[PDB]
């Protein structure tokens, strides 16, 4: 029944402060117990940022890159833990998760011994505003077929900010479909391309529309991918 | 400061296999053995696996073992699992906490046999095309290993900066990739040539294989 | 290298009523920590009891500054079995160390 939940991430601008709350449940912040941030770029490595003794005494523990630009804090009213971001810069998207360290019964314990976690929030910081994508379908050609299979799909390009989701079908055709991470362009807007893989003799009997959800900016596009002439 | 090197960056094993990751310090870690490794999955929080300083009661299957003191250490999976596809970081404690850091992680990925990609470009449609700016994307499907080089070239001259590419995690039943790269040009650009060609370069190619189109020309 | 604190006697023998005293040893080290004092239930699950920087159970300080006195005031037969101590150390280094086990019989 332990948890942790992060919360306060969103779109940020470079050059601003983010606050950014661990809400505990289960247990009290009393003693024996550490809460740190941990922070993870997209498609990059695990970094750690900051420690805080939850307890009387708050000993803060801050790692070397991260002091002076970083401040942890806590509320042992409502076992929450705060970290505070600032002067944000690009490099410090990622989603931020927060860990619990300590306890009794195992006998040695440090700040390496991050046994709890909590799912982690997304911080982007970039000064875009939030798009919709425009949805462009990937006709399946000669071009793209081999072998009884042809390859088609949809391209998600300019939205701001993450994440969107694609199906197909309405969700009905799920074998062969490829969606790729999402790629950050020098607009700062993103880009993505979801494809499928279906029989060569089902086109023109059966037809396919990618249906595109990007929640931020409440756009929603069903965009049907055809043969062309 | 203290800076912790993790190797390799990736490998490919297959199940049943032992596989050994190995993680050095510039200083010992605290006390020699303030170190711990962790195993993350895409999307989800990373999961501690061992702490060396006192080993877990924890649900390790027995093929998870560490060794090592002071400056080098050594996670071993004598009897890799499907499950255990995944990727593994270490975390070393200092004297000082402020040193205290990952390190850059391994990528353990599925082996299997070499395969050549299948290649498919797509030109723009018209529908962007009425909106002034033109996309075109080179799908690379079902090859192995992941390394490729995907190459541009409009009318035989070779594209740099205008083409970004990602890449799928491991296909669920072949254990290949797939790979989409976009080159994005201006209409006005698109429009004043003719050759649109995707030079991949690949393992299982013995040769570079080219897909192209001339755009008007279907 | 650890050297975590020590748990006096391993065993305790005592009658029901009676004041029984455990000793956790924390050598050096005390500019910044907290220590402990647990009981193990029937699930190995770890109790707190009492503290030293804070009736049952009382925690005073030696002169020693190193060792501790940890005792049961009315000692009974339920409040019977296993106990521990961990020493939490705040600075230089964020640590929890505990003792071995030890076990009270009254």
């Amino acid at each position: 029944e332990q948890q942790l939940v992060e919360s306060g991430g969103g779109v940020v601008q470079p050059g601003r402060s983010l606050r950014l709350s661990c809400a505990a449940s289960g247990f009290s912040f009393s003693s024996t117990y550490w809460l740190s941030w941990v922070r993870q770029a997209p498609g990059k490595g695990l970094e750690w940022i900051a420690a805080i003794y939850v307890g009387s005494s708050g000993n803060t523990y801050y790692a070397n890159w991260a002091k002076g630009r970083f401040t942890i804090s806590k509320d042992s009213s409502s076992t929450t833990v705060f970290l505070q971001m600032n002067s944000l810069r690009a490099e410090d998207t990622a989603v931020y998760f927060c860990a619990r360290a300590g306890g009794a019964g195992g006998g040695v314990y440090t700040l390496t011994r991050l046994d709890l976690w909590g799912q982690g929030t997304l911080v982007t910081v970039s000064s875009a505003s939030t798009k919709g994508p425009s949805v462009f379908p990937l006709a399946p050609s000669s071009k793209s077929t081999s072998g009884g299979t042809a390859a088609l799909g949809c391209l998600v390009k300019d939205y701001f900010p993450e994440p969107v989701t694609v199906s197909w079908n309405s969700g009905a055709l799920t074998s062969g479909v490829h969606t790729f991470p999402a790629v950050l362009q020098s607009s700062g807007l993103y880009s993505l391309s979801s494809v499928v893989t279906v029989p060569s003799s089902s086109l023109g009997t059966q037809t396919y529309i990618c249906n595109v959800n990007h929640k931020p900016s409440n756009t929603k596009v069903d965009k049907k991918v055809e043969p062309k002439s | 400061a203290a800076q912790l090197t993790q190797s390799p960056s990736s490998l490919s094993a297959s199940v049943g296999d032992r596989v050994t990751i190995t993680c050095q310090s510039s200083q010992s870690v605290y006390n020699n053995n303030d170190l711990a490794w962790y195993q993350q999955k895409p999307g989800k929080p990373p999961k501690l696996l061992i702490y060396t300083p006192s080993s877990l009661t924890s649900g390790v299957p027995s093929r998870f073992s560490g060794s090592g003191s002071g400056t080098d250490f050594t996670l071993t999976i004598s009897s890799l699992q499907p499950e255990d596809f995944a990727t593994y970081y270490c975390l070393g404690g200092y004297d000082d906490d402020s040193d205290n850091a990952f390190g850059g992680g391994t990528k353990v990925e599925i082996k299997r046999t070499v395969a050549a990609p299948s290649v498919f470009i797509f030109p723009p449609s018209d529908e962007q095309l009425k909106s002034g700016t033109a996309s075109v994307v080179c799908l690379l499907n079902n090859f192995y290993p992941r390394e490729a080089k995907v190459q541009w070239k409009v009318d035989n001259a070779l594209q740099s900066g205008n083409s970004q590419e990602s890449v799928t995690e491991q296909d669920s039943k072949d254990s290949t990739y797939s790979l989409s790269s976009t080159l994005t040009l201006s209409k006005a650009d698109y429009e004043k040539h003719k050759v649109y060609a995707c030079e991949v370069t690949h393992q299982g190619l013995s040769s570079p294989v080219t897909k192209s189109f001339n755009r008007g020309e279907c | 290298p650890w050297n975590p604190p020590t748990f006096s006697p391993a065993l305790l023998v005592v009658t029901e009523g009676d004041n029984a005293t455990f000793t956790c040893s924390f050598s050096n080290t005390s500019e910044s920590f907290v220590l402990n004092w647990y009981r193990m239930s029937p699930s190995n699950q770890t109790d707190k009891l009492a503290a030293f920087p804070e009736s049952r159970f009382r925690v005073t300080q030696l002169p020693n500054g190193r060792d501790f006195h940890m005792s049961v005031v009315r000692a009974r037969r339920n409040d019977s079995g296993t106990y521990l101590c961990g020493a939490i150390s705040l600075a230089p280094k964020a640590q929890i160390k505990e003792s071995l086990r030890a076990e009270l019989r009254v």
